[PDB]
């Protein structure tokens, strides 16, 4: 309880991190109590980035222990993520947002797979627009949705292809090119599209051959 | 015109229909506010028919009666 | 005793002290030896790719041994994704060559955790492309073990009625190998005892058992 | 009321309640 | 007879033009259907305390619960606001006033508000400190919330949730304001009497927060199920904070 | 300003209107501005179905601002300002810009003022109890390098600890250095404070204030 009340209340932002970063899965027990998750929650709305995605990545693994304090606050937020996403058209805010959408989804596996749909929605959305920051972050956050739901996004998969491979191969700017890799090999390993794509999309084995003496 | 095997035939179909089950909320409603008159009287009209006596169907045509006064409203 | 004089530094002594790893539970050496025998194979890949892609496609096929490794774990550790990936390395298994080394190998890497009695649409189709390459003998064997008894012993007693694609195929290889004459009872007598069991059978929701029992007599 | 009771019935596909009356937002065991 | 006599009881509410008598007095009409919804509403909440009534209108078929939730999802705002008051008296629920904002039903629903037995006269300290402080049993089994719990688990299983959030949006602010407090009293009851397995995958609510999170559906309904969803939050908090 | 509530089948026209002529830095702001209250005043709570698509705009006024004194700023907070429980839901993307504003010490001073005043006037309306974190250490920022924004933001601090009950007791010690050291006295933060540590009542604190709100409005 002092930690936490030190973690809240201190002025530099150091202190408050390295509190918030100490409090690892060894305090799970102990951190799901009630004044413990209102102390939490009070940090999750910080004025600093890295403790926002802190708090809600130690609240999204918290969420499980004790889902009736938690889940209305997640709600709210997981709202408050969507809106910050489409509404706000400013690049920052997006790719903060986008990065806060995967710290939860990469914490709190059960609790998004029914919410699959309409965030999957916007990311594709927004990777359809007409800093490569906001580019790898989406990807991380699609790779690790693909991971956490399996076999319901086989409607989603033929676009999450066309637009990888137009990112990967044809290569216009010198981005990321090994997180959309590990993206690419995520979501094969979890809808199960195995033999499709080499006759689907025929240069796909040859840039994939071409990786290696480059 | 005094013709039973024409009233049987008549309602015949509608009992038929009323039997496989209903389907939707409006044939539910109904099912449940005139279903038990609507089986009692085919049952009264089938007592007759097995053994010909109109003291069973003078009760089946109340309870007919009673279902088409309170339809009608 | 085997497996620790092979050398460490090659790419199959990385492939089997994975796998060793893997036999008894050990999910953290396991991944780190499946992530260093990628790039001992990826060099002699990116070696042999440079001609053509049939000169890499035995390198191909050890890379693709090797990334089932991961779906073992997966099996092993997720309860719920274990039939999905059952689907889908049968999936995988339709585009490979046939080739009855490198399906030997495959299948052993893949009856980590799969018994061949609870897959044997696999191990059928194994057994037809052992019989159709001239390697009969391997077809029988696989055929007595995915069946349960050898039917080569008791020649008068009738073939297991359970299991009906097993001991058809088996019936087929039977006239296909040595005896033309014996078969033939053997599939009147499988016909009769197979038309005797569905009229037993009244199914009213699972009518996924009629029609390709009605495909079989057919 | 017990432990043990509620592994008993939980074999026969019967779940209960695992928390007292003392706090009222427990953490799942 | 299997589901004609005893399904009569909720033929008020299940058919909306419902005629009782063949021949009454057409000047009471009126006064006559709220003698009807009534008489209908004491016979429903008269059948849910007896077990042959919870097993006979629960029945896996077609049932008379079913029927029940069926005709609240429909946009009728007379039958729609006077299932409410069955579903407020089947929990044994305190009804709120009849107002159009959350903020003004949802201070008459606190359970540390002033009552009658308070008072000097009646009842002055001893009455209060029964309602305002807890029992003294943290061990004993309290059958009621047996019987609650059933009658629950008995009623998310023909999907009243679901029902209750389309009413909740597809309706009057006077109908959504009262069944946005019914579905925050039921689900804080999920976290208390209901065991784990039945009780862990409901406050997700995926039906209102797939329309609260879709941007392609018109944006009134968006914006009704976020408010629905902040006015949750907010008995949730009420609900922890506690009587004072 | 003619017709209430029934421009609303004609709103969302007017919106895109609206969003293809409000360039950055032209005279053209300070109309669209009025139009803006014209517009809130005529809806009047439905006023949050068309307020995300001017949101991304007043954004771009908040930070990319060349004008002298930084007075578009001051109107489009005294716009904000009557947007009252309309910014419920996107209170979340409109008071970081308004809390950036206070802090920033290159800012014109109306303009903080403006900024201090308009998070004390919009607390009269909404909930500012999640957001109590990302308002306490700017506030307290604000009052150790500016001996002029001192009573605005000790208002502002005192209209927020209104709100919060013993929620502000661990945040006592950390804003009393700063008060001790500059020597603040503030009349109603004192009388808000000696009721939060002392106690008053038991229902009072920790109360929710929209209850408070419409209790006192009735
Ligand atoms: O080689 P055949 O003796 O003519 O038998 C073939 C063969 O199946 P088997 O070799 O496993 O018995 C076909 O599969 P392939 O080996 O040619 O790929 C199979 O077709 P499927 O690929 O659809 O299984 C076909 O069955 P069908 O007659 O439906 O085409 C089947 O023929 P029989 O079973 O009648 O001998």
């Amino acid at each position: 309880s002092k930690l936490l009340v030190v973690g809240i209340t201190d002025p530099d932002p150091d202190i408050r991190y390295c509190v918030l970063a100490s409090l690892d899965e060894r305090f799970d027990a102990h951190l799901a109590q009630a004044e413990n998750l209102q102390a939490l929650f009070v940090a999750l709305n910080d004025q600093v980035f890295e403790i926002r995605e802190l708090a809600i990545c130690t609240v999204g693994r918290l969420s499980s222990m004790n889902p009736a304090f938690v889940m209305p606050f997640l709600r709210k937020m997981l709202i408050q993520i969507l809106t910050e996403l489409e509404h706000s058209g400013i690049g920052r805010i997006k790719e903060q947002s986008a990065r806060m959408l995967g710290h939860l989804v990469s914490n709190a596996p059960r609790l998004i797979r029914p919410y699959m749909e309409p965030i999957l929605k916007a990311l594709i959305l927004k990777l359809k627009d007409p800093n490569p920051g906001v580019i790898n972050n989406v990807l991380a956050t699609i790779g690790e949705l693909a991971q956490v739901s399996g076999l319901e996004m086989r409607k989603w998969v033929d676009e999450l292809f066309i637009i990888i491979m137009d990112m990967l191969q044809d290569s216009s700017l010198l981005a990321k090119r090994q997180v959309a890799l590990w993206t690419l090999g995520q979501l094969v390993a979890s809808t199960g599209y195995v033999v499709e794509p080499y006759r689907k999309y025929p240069t796909l084995l040859e840039v994939l051959l071409n990786f290696l003496k480059t | 015109e005094r013709n039973v095997k024409g009233m049987f035939e008549v309602l015949e179909p509608l009992h038929a229909m009323m039997e496989r089950g209903p389907q939707t909320l409006k044939e539910t409603s109904f099912n449940q506010a005139y279903g038990r008159d609507l089986m009692e009287a085919q049952e009264w009209c089938r007592k007759y028919m097995k053994s010909g006596n109109v003291k069973d169907l003078t009760q089946a045509w109340d309870l007919y009666y009673h279902v088409f006064r309170r339809i009608s409203k | 005793e085997y497996t620790c004089m092979i050398p460490r530094d090659t790419h199959d002594g990385a492939f089997y002290r994975a796998v060793l790893a893997l036999h008894q539970d050990l999910f953290s050496l396991a991944q780190q030896c499946i992530d260093k025998a990628r790039d001992l194979l990826d060099a002699e890949l990116t070696a042999m790719a440079g001609e053509s892609y049939s000169r890499a496609y035995g390198a191909m096929v050890s890379c693709h041994m090797l990334s089932e490794l991961e779906e073992v774990i997966q099996y092993k550790l997720v309860p719920e994704r274990r039939e999905i990936i059952r689907q889908i390395w049968w999936e995988r298994l339709q585009g490979c060559q046939r080739i009855v080394e490198d399906w030997q190998k495959i299948l052993m890497v893949r009856s980590l955790v799969v018994s061949p009695h609870e897959d044997m649409r696999t191990w059928l189709k194994y057994a037809s492309l052992c019989g159709k390459s001239g390697r009969l003998a391997l077809a029988h064997k696989t055929l007595v073990l995915l069946l349960g008894v050898d039917p080569s012993r008791q020649l008068d007693h009738p073939l297991p009625t359970v299991h009906p694609q097993v001991t058809y195929a088996y019936m087929k290889n039977m006239w296909k190998s040595a005896r033309k004459i014996d078969a033939f009872q053997h599939m009147q007598h499988f016909v009769q005892t197979m038309q005797q069991q569905a009229q037993h059978a009244i199914a009213t929701e699972d009518q996924q058992h009629k029609q390709e029992l009605h495909k079989l007599m057919a | 009321k017990t432990k043990q009771g509620c592994d008993i019935l939980k074999c026969h596909n019967w779940d209960a309640v695992r928390h007292s009356r003392k706090h009222l937002w427990p953490v799942v065991p | 007879r299997a589901d004609v006599e005893l399904e009569r009881i909720l033929a008020p509410y299940t058919d909306f033009h419902y005629r009782h008598s063949p021949d009454t007095a057409e000047g009471q009409l009126k006064e006559d259907r709220e003698a009807r919804f009534l008489a209908s509403k004491m016979g429903i909440i008269a059948t849910f305390r007896s077990w042959a009534g919870i097993i006979n209108l629960c029945k896996p078929g077609n049932s008379g619960i079913q029927s029940l939730i069926g005709v609240l999802c429909i946009p009728n705002m007379e039958i729609r606001r006077g299932l409410l008051e069955v579903l407020y008296d089947i929990f044994r629920l305190p009804l709120p006033v009849v107002t159009e904002e959350f903020i003004e039903a949802l201070l008459s629903v606190d359970p540390g508000r002033f009552q009658d037995s308070w008072r000097l006269s009646d009842g002055f300290v001893a009455a209060e400190a029964k309602t305002i402080l807890p029992h003294r049993a943290r061990s004993r089994p309290d059958l009621m919330d047996n019987y609650l719990a059933l009658i629950l688990s008995a009623f998310i299983r023909n999907g009243l949730l679901e029902g209750l959030v389309e009413v909740i949006t597809n309706s009057d602010d006077h109908i959504s304001v009262r069944a946005t407090i019914l579905l925050g009293e039921l689900l804080h009851m999920a976290n208390t009497i209901l065991p784990h397995s039945h009780s862990h995958h409901l406050h997700c609510l995926p039906t209102l927060m797939n329309m609260a999170a879709s941007f392609d559906i018109p944006k009134e309904k968006r914006l009704r199920a976020s408010a629905a969803l902040n006015c949750l939050k907010r008995f949730h908090e009420m609900k922890k904070r506690g009587p004072k | 300003s003619f017709v209430k509530s029934h421009i609303r089948p004609y709103m969302d026209e007017i919106v895109t209107l609206m969003r293809e002529f409000w360039v950055m830095n032209t005279s053209i702001q300070s109309t669209i501005i009025l139009l803006i209250e014209q517009i809130v005043v005529a809806l009047g709570g439905e006023f949050k179905l068309y307020l995300p698509q001017l949101i991304p705009h007043m954004l771009r006024v908040f930070m990319h601002d060349n004008s002298p004194g930084r007075i578009v700023s001051i109107k489009l907070l005294a716009a904000i300002q009557l947007f009252g429980a309309n910014l419920d839901d996107y209170l979340h993307l409109l008071l970081p810009p308004i809390v950036k504003l206070f802090d920033a010490p290159e800012a014109p001073l109306p303009s903080r003022k403006a900024a201090l005043e308009t998070v004390d006037r919009l607390t009269e309306s909404l909930d500012f109890t999640d957001y109590a974190s990302r308002i306490i250490h700017p506030i307290v920022r604000t009052l150790d390098q500016s001996p002029e924004l001192r009573s605005t933001a000790m208002d502002t601090l005192s209209s927020l600890v209104f709100q919060l009950g013993k929620k502000y007791q661990i945040f006592i010690p950390m804003v009393n250095k700063v008060l001790v050291r500059h020597r603040i006295n503030h009349q109603r933060y004192d009388v808000l404070i000696c009721r939060i540590v002392k106690g008053y009542t038991l229902a009072d604190e920790e109360e929710d204030p929209l209850i408070y709100q419409h209790r006192m409005l009735r």
